[PDB]
């Protein structure tokens, strides 16, 4: 009878040569190996959005676009006012290093870099212009240009802040003030205060006001250190420091 | 004051979000407002070391 | 002594048969009526 | 005064942008206004050496 | 002593089987109704 | 001593595999909607 | 001593590969839109 058990044990060892704990450690080895294979050397590039002005003078330098291998960069063309300018044609040097996607009418190009450090150039002809716009394209920098907005000198075929404060986006350039006693936010931008809240301001009196569909209010006002507010029938006071 | 949380981290970079909803990305030597100078980015275990001694992590119920 | 190895061969065939029998799971069938 | 930042660099050239938005390109021996004469362009690590001792780099939150 | 190498062969087959089983990831299926 | 050369062969296969894995870069896909 | 010649053969293959890689220059592509 021990013959049967010994055969059962060598039998079990032949059928499953690897322990469960060995399976766990091999899986850990495999995932660590994949992480080391998938890791990137040095530091990865910085994701940036930029905006340039293109000068068509015979002394100026052509603009530079920073790219990265396998990633998509969008180029959008605007006029001096800022309206979109549709593209008439383009001409790409070195297509084995760069890949361009473009629907045949819009004003947006989609560029993917194929090689690591190989750089090139591109010519773009717009709809109304006689002057073509020439650009240079370099990949592999310490920053990668995700999107470039281009202001062109001529004229194309086409020629508020309280919304952002209601949405919660602070006005650009402002600084924060501290408000105590209730649900409100405040900023100071141009020696004017901007208040976002769901209370109703009663006493100091506003200059402009907006409301959303669910009832949030945004106010633009001059600076003052006190507010008198009533919440659904009750009067109280707010004190603003900074 | 403001508290920053790790949104994503790879070797080299780290994407952080603040309690005001602002999003930033940092590398090894970079400036962070209210914390100081970054000294080490540890992609494993989700820890960021700061010159003031602070450690930047994930939000606890959001991690 | 050699009986462990003969036993290993009949046992190997039976255990392989058992595990391959435990592997199969078949898709369910839905019948529509009108 | 005016501060210049590296926009792009290859071996040989460097494209720089100023705080006024003007863009220039330079090679090894070239004139830069307010800085002097270029002595060495180091394409790795993003450093430009100048005859006045100054080093031209990337913007810190834009690099 | 030689048991290390026999063990290496059954183990090699099992580990190759495990890693090839860990490699496959299949595309998701979207079903449209009207 | 000869271990350097056996190691050279498994290592040669792994490094060739790694470099051929690092070579491929695939074209992007644009989807149009109406 | 003979190492100079083995080195000459791997080096010869690599340098021939490098120079043939430096030879190719491809024509530009112009896209017309309407």
């Amino acid at each position: 009878e021990v013959i049967d058990k010994k055969a059962f044990k060598d039998m079990t060892r032949n059928l499953y040569p690897l322990n469960p704990e060995q399976v766990v450690k091999l899986k850990q080895i495999y995932e660590t190996s994949e992480y080391a294979k998938a890791a990137t050397p040095g530091t990865p590039p910085k994701p940036t959005a930029t905006s340039q002005f293109v000068n068509l003078s015979p002394g100026s330098t052509p603009p530079v676009i920073r790219l990265s291998q396998g990633f998509v960069s969008s180029l959008v063309f605007l006029d001096s006012t800022g309206a979109p300018w549709p593209i008439a044609a383009y001409d790409l040097g070195d297509p084995s290093s760069f890949n361009i996607q473009w629907d045949k009418t819009s004003n947006t190009l989609m560029i993917q870099a194929t090689k690591l450090y190989n750089y090139g150039n591109l010519a773009v002809r717009l709809r109304g212009l006689n002057t073509p716009v020439m650009l240079t394209l370099i990949p592999g920098q310490k920053a990668v240009d995700y999107r470039v907005d281009l202001r062109v000198q001529g004229y194309g075929p086409n020629a508020d802040l309280l919304l952002h404060v209601l949405e919660g986006v602070p006005p650009p350039g402002s600084r924060r003030l501290v408000v105590s006693g209730g649900d409100a936010r405040a900023w100071l931008s141009n020696e004017k205060m901007y208040v976002r809240t769901n209370l109703t301001i009663l006493s100091p009196g506003w200059l402009a006001s907006m409301t959303s569909a669910d009832g949030t209010h945004a106010y633009e006002m001059q600076k003052s250190p006190v507010l008198l507010v009533s919440w659904h029938g009750k009067v109280m006071q707010l004190k603003v420091e900074g | 004051r403001i508290i920053y949380y790790i949104q994503a981290v790879i070797p080299g970079r780290a994407w952080l979000i603040g309690s005001n909803g602002s999003t930033l990305t940092v590398r090894e030597g970079s400036k962070i407002p209210g914390y100081g100078m970054v000294k080490l980015i540890d992609s494993l275990q989700g820890r960021i070391l700061t010159s003031s001694g602070q450690v930047i992590k994930f939000s606890q119920e959001d991690s | 002594q050699q009986e462990i190895q003969q036993r290993t061969s009949d046992m190997l065939t039976a255990a392989t048969q058992l595990v391959q029998d435990w592997k199969q799971v078949e898709t369910q069938v839905y019948t529509e009526g009108t």
